[PDB]
RNA sequence: AGAGUAGAUAUUGUAAGCUAUGUUUGCCACCUUCGACUCAACAUUUCCUCUUGGUUGUAAAAGCUAAGAAGGGUUUGACUGUUCGUCAAUUAAAAUGUUACGUGAGUUGGGUUAAAUACGAUGUGAAUCAGUAUGGUUCCUAUCUGCUGAAGGAAAUAUUAUCAAAUUAAAUCUCAUUAUUAGUACGCAAGGACCAUAAUGAAUCAACCCAUGGUGUAUCUAUUGAUAAUAAUAUAAUAUAUUUAUUAAUAUAUUAUCUAUAUUAGUUUAUAUUUUAAUUAUUAUCAUAGUAGAUAAGCUAAGUUGAUAAUAAAUAAAUAUUGAAUACAUAUUAAAUAUGAAGUUGUUUUAAUAAGAUAAUUAAUCUGAUAAUUUUAUACUAAAAUUAAUAAUUAUAGGUUUUAUAUAUUAUUUAUAA
RNA sequence: AUAAUUGAGGUCCCGCAUGAAUGACGUAAUGAUACAACAACUGUCUCCCCUUUAAGCUAAGUGAAAUUGAAAUCGUAGUGA
RNA sequence: UGCUGACAUGAGUAACGAAAAAAAGGUAUAAACCUUUUCACCUAAAACAUAAGGUUUAACUAUAAAAGUACGGCCCCUAAUUAAAUUAAAUAUAAAUAUAUUUAAGAUGGGAUAAUCUAUAUUAAUAUUUAUCUUAAAAUAUAUAAUUAUAUUAUAUAUUAUAUAUUUAUAUAAUAUAAACUAAUAAAGAUCAGGAAAAUUAAUGUAUACCGUAAUGUAGACCGACUCAGGUAUGUAAGUAGAGAAUAUGAAGGUGAAUUAGAUAAUUAAAGGGAAGGAACUCGGCAAAGAUAGCUCAUAAGUUAGUCAAUAAAGAGUAAUAAGAACAAAGUUGUACAACUGUUUACU
RNA sequence: AGGUAAAUAAUCUAAAGGGAAACAGCCCAGAUUAAGAUAUAAAGUUCCUAAUAAAUAAUAAGUGAAAUAAAUAUUAAAAU
RNA sequence: UCAUCUGAUUAAUUGUGGUUAGUAGUGAAAGACAAAUCUGGUUUGCAGAUAGCUGGUUUUCUAUGAAAUAUAUGUAAGUA
RNA sequence: AGUAUGAAAAUGAUUAUUUUAUAAGCAAUCAUGAAUAUAUUAUAUUAUAUUAAUGAUGUACCUUUUGUAUAAUGGGUCAGC
């Protein structure tokens, strides 16, 4: 009762609801813009969330998957723009994270909101898919944006990637395809070359996109280390 | 609970100035963003950047307007006739000029 | 003087004598709130505990009186506004003061106190009272001093990282009962020890949460009323596909479960008619956390553990040795030589300080800070942990997995199958 | 009556200084009146503990007040309107 | 404790006024504005209609639309009351003025016609307060015309079928829920005994004046120096529940705010729980705790005879047995004073 | 009684300066403005603090050293 | 303000307007109310009321410089 | 509440000089080092100015009083009256 969670300056009954509208929120629109402490908290719901729906997807259990179910949709307010929230949950949402052990959010750090003071932050779904069926690009997965933009800014200064956005994108690689990863990063490329006005010559996009996954994927002192004598 | 004396110029500013505590800090932990290379805080995302991309997913993931056809497809005259001008109220006009009231973000310095 | 079986000075001490105190009641006029609660600090003129002198009135045991002694301790209830006092039950003892008769910018407001009112008395009366009774008004965010904690800056017998002694500032220091020595010493008997040790407690302090108890707006279950969802199923419409001969059948998606008319004015409900206008699973909200039964961590005392800090040194009152000055005597206010206290010095504990010590010394990773994740810590700070991702090793928080706990049904079961 | 009662009720009458419409006396009912007792209940207390929310604390924005001769505003004792 | 002005100090301290917010987008300008969705709060209101009031605050200047009928004023009429008014000489009076009488004013009240829709002008001629019972009537069932038990009992309209004037009129018959509520009717109980004032036929008329109308109104738009937890009149106030306008919920509507974000030490406030004890607290049980039906039964002493005491205490039935919403319901007695219900120091 | 009432003198009142630790009233002494060599007052002369050396006795109690505490007791010392 | 408590068909509560007040009304009577408070409102004027009382009264230099006693006083805070 | 002007002060921020982190009280005066600044006769071993090394002395002002550092009166500061 103290200590177990962020108290967030409200009466129990109200904080519950408030956390629950987040989840709702940032599985509608994959990221969301808020308070520090609330995003952290709300991430905590959401994943739990998250696995609920996973293990309800696996177990052969079906008391079990029945009491899983039960508690997805406690945890949930399904109502107006979020009526078909579960099944986007079972069917599009949770089979993203099947083979993630854990960590299917991460709240990003923002610069304090001026008016406030407030430490603002974005909470958002991992591995959210950049490009949907339709020929269109999706909200969502800022940091994969925000690394193609790194990488892009490095080609144009013809400098060496930073080891940090290297290790990002090796992260960002571990629960994905190679060639699956190559495309989303190739379409990402032809929206933020657009919007920054570099000129898309296409082949040579696609040879620096190759280059950057081959270096990702093949892996490759003062004081001295001495036994006591 | 009550001041005995007029606090004197010495004792009320080696009260606000001297203690490290009250005064402020330089920002040393500034650092170079890797999208635009510009000033940004360590350990948070650029400001710049983010905003791009918000701005990039606005103009893609977007709501088509609503434009009601009998409305669109009125003669000039005929729209003039139904739906007349206005004066609007000086709280009105307030509101309208946002660029009197509402701050846009500034861009940082280029980092060397 | 005089009591004290005898003897003024064991104990008592008329009236008169000489002082101290500033604790009472006064006097003076420089100077214009009693009690309770809470926390106490100081004194010693000592009530208890330790040491000791006297006590035909110290046999013993209880006492009485006097000297040293302030380390520790010194009460709970009935009555009353009361301090006090009376009593009850305890205690080793229930000491006396000082501190603006400590403490109302810390609490209270029963007493005292103004406005209302009544009673007894006084007065022709308005009204009055070293009277009685019921009722009844002040508030204050802390500038400075001071104190409790916590930081930053600093000058360091010159650096940093760590370990740190003397020292300083404080804390602590006990007491009871029982048992043994011993029914011994002593005493006719009745009664009944010192010296000393141990064990139980005591009051106080400190830490702790394994367990116990409490809590537990983590959680789970149960449960009354009202409302609102999702899913499934049925029906209907629209949109998109497939079949069929735009229609019908199928599949997917979305939306819908209304509406209108009758029953003599109005409202609601009911049924009938009208319409495609659905009843099961599972959720949520609200009603003190809706109420109730349990309850993890943490925090806590009702709980648990430990401590009351020795040995030692010099002393107080007091008790001696030898021994003159002074042929004796005399513990010395002589030279020498000894005993002697819950006191003193210390010891023990905490905080502060940093003499000293080990090491490294312009740095591909010197020492710190800013930043992030945090809690071992915490108002903010500070402190401590981690900031791994390369040749090795290092998990801070969340998430995940795990076993475990909680909840409450469960072998009438779960999983694999034949 | 209570372990124990300056309170309460009953009773006595040196009524300091009761008494008959400034009414006297005893009742039923009533009373947010005043005092006392019993029951039940309880954090009132023994003896406090845990929890909740709003403040307090920190950051951002806005921004009081009484007060103030001037202040470079320590302890003790003594002195002294 | 001079007056006026300016500027300090406390201090960037307290405070920012009962409060539930979240995201996305308008907008790579938003904690505060607008929209959408979610969540919450008010709901015999924080809703919807209005009265009064007021810097028009409004959905605004291209601005709140009336011949009259569940439209108000204006107008007619008057109450309380008011009037340099009214009557050789109304009466009185140092002046001012005052009195009596007339006339005039004066709403908080009364005022014809109307969905068949309705016609207001001119001229002429003679109602305090409360109640709707019982009986009786017929209707529906049980038993054998008459008894027993149960509802129903004055009015409010559409339908169908008849009989008369001639598909429009009049009357009759039959058909048809419950619970509240309205108006209009009738009969009538009580003492406290219940406003005032302004005609009808006939003929001729009637081209329908002025003012109010926004929004706000248990409030940021009025009265409180403030966008002030105060004060402020009336009517509707979805259903489910209930004796109910209590209480819970909340369909719809409205709202979520000139402060936010974090942290939640000490400490304060307002709540929840608490082992063993149970008033040992305290001036004092102050405060807190305490309700084993709320309906139907039953209910003592005393007593002024009044179920006054009584809503008696205890207790029963229905319900429930481990408990499991809110709200109503919080003991018994003795004494002093005052019969009682009332009134009082607006702010001790 | 730092009391009260008057008598006499002085000071303060209205008087600064030195001393009395600090000091309205006590001990000295009266600031016209400076100067700082010489006489000094009261009070002082180990240091704080301007200035000191002696003589003869007594005390041993820190008595006392600028605010004298009594009756009485004990121990000495002189003189008769 | 919150909790708690009391009345709640009546000597009830309350809207709209009216009457009665400054020697002065209303008052189930408290000296209670009469526009944020009355043993008698407010405003304007008499009016610069009066104050033996409190406080204040503004540059410099120079010379002299007290008193706090007696008597009287409805006088002992004054005045001769 | 005219119009110009405004190095009037209180008051705020900033810079410069100087002193200040082992020192205690009306914050001044006098003694006295040092540092800085200015100086068309500093010829210098110079002169002025500014500045809490260090030392000594120093109980705000007024009012009212027998008598006030008084913890008696009155004043937040400056400008005008
Ligand atoms: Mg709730
Ligand atoms: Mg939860
Ligand atoms: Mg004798
Ligand atoms: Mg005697
Ligand atoms: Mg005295
Ligand atoms: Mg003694
Ligand atoms: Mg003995
Ligand atoms: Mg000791
Ligand atoms: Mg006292
Ligand atoms: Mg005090
Ligand atoms: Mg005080
Ligand atoms: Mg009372
Ligand atoms: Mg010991
Ligand atoms: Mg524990
Ligand atoms: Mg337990
Ligand atoms: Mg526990
Ligand atoms: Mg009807
Ligand atoms: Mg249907
Ligand atoms: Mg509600
Ligand atoms: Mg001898
Ligand atoms: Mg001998
Ligand atoms: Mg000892
Ligand atoms: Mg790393
Ligand atoms: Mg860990
Ligand atoms: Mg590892
Ligand atoms: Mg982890
Ligand atoms: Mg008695
Ligand atoms: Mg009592
Ligand atoms: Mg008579
Ligand atoms: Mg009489
Ligand atoms: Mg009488
Ligand atoms: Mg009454
Ligand atoms: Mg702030
Ligand atoms: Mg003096
Ligand atoms: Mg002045
Ligand atoms: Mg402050
Ligand atoms: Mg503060
Ligand atoms: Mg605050
Ligand atoms: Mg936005
Ligand atoms: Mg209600
Ligand atoms: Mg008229
Ligand atoms: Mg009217
Ligand atoms: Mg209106
Ligand atoms: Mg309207
Ligand atoms: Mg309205
Ligand atoms: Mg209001
Ligand atoms: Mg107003
Ligand atoms: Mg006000
Ligand atoms: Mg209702
Ligand atoms: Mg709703
Ligand atoms: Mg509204
Ligand atoms: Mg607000
Ligand atoms: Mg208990
Ligand atoms: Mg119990
Ligand atoms: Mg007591
Ligand atoms: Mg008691
Ligand atoms: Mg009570
Ligand atoms: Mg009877
Ligand atoms: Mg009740
Ligand atoms: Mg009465
Ligand atoms: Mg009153
Ligand atoms: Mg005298
Ligand atoms: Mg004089
Ligand atoms: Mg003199
Ligand atoms: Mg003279
Ligand atoms: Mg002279
Ligand atoms: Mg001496
Ligand atoms: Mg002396
Ligand atoms: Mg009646
Ligand atoms: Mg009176
Ligand atoms: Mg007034
Ligand atoms: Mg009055
Ligand atoms: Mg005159
Ligand atoms: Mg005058
Ligand atoms: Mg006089
Ligand atoms: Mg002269
Ligand atoms: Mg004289
Ligand atoms: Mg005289
Ligand atoms: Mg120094
Ligand atoms: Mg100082
Ligand atoms: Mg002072
Ligand atoms: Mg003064
Ligand atoms: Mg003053
Ligand atoms: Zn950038």
């Amino acid at each position: 009762t103290v200590g177990i969670a962020r108290k967030l300056s409200r009466d129990k009954a109200h904080r519950d609801a408030l956390l629950k509208n987040l989840a709702c929120q940032l599985f509608q629109h994959e990221s969301i813009v808020s308070t520090h402490a609330k995003c952290k908290e709300a991430s905590r719901v959401a994943e739990r969330i998250i696995t609920w729906t996973k293990r309800a997807i696996t177990t052969s259990n079906s008391v079990a998957q029945a009491e899983l179910k039960s508690q997805i949709q406690s945890q949930l307010f399904l109502a107006g723009d979020n009526r078909k929230l579960m099944k986007r949950l079972f069917s599009e949402i949770a089979p993203r994270y099947l083979e993630r052990p854990g960590g299917y959010t991460r709240v990003l750090r923002l610069e304090p909101r001026a008016n406030d003071s407030a430490p603002q932050s974005v909470l958002e779904l991992v591995d959210s898919p950049v490009m949907s069926e339709s020929h269109t690009v999706n909200r969502g997965n800022l940091k994969m944006w925000l690394l193609v933009k790194s990488v892009i800014n490095d080609d144009a200064n013809q400098l060496p990637h930073n080891p940090l956005t290297l290790q990002n994108l090796h992260k960002v690689a571990k629960f994905k395809a190679e060639a699956q990863l190559h495309g989303e990063i190739m379409l990402i490329k032809q929206v933020l070359l657009k919007e920054m006005s570099l000129p898309y010559d296409e082949a040579l996009e696609n040879e620096r996109t190759q280059a950057l996954l081959k270096e990702v994927y093949s892996s490759s002192s003062s004081y001295v280390m001495v036994p006591r004598p | 609970a009550v001041p005995k004396k007029k606090v004197s110029h010495q004792k009320k500013r080696q009260k606000l100035y001297g203690p490290g505590k009250k005064q402020l800090k330089m920002i040393h932990h500034l650092n170079k963003c890797p999208s635009c290379g510009h000033y940004k805080r360590a350990n948070t995302l650029c400001m710049y950047c983010v905003g791009q991309i918000s701005h990039i997913w606005k103009t893609h993931t977007a709501k088509e307007e609503i434009k009601p056809r009998q409305e669109e497809e009125l003669s000039e005259l005929d729209q003039r006739v139904l739906y007349p001008g206005r004066r609007d109220t000086k709280y009105t006009k307030d509101l309208k000029d946002k660029d009197n009231y509402l701050e846009r973000r500034v861009r940082t310095l280029k980092k060397d």
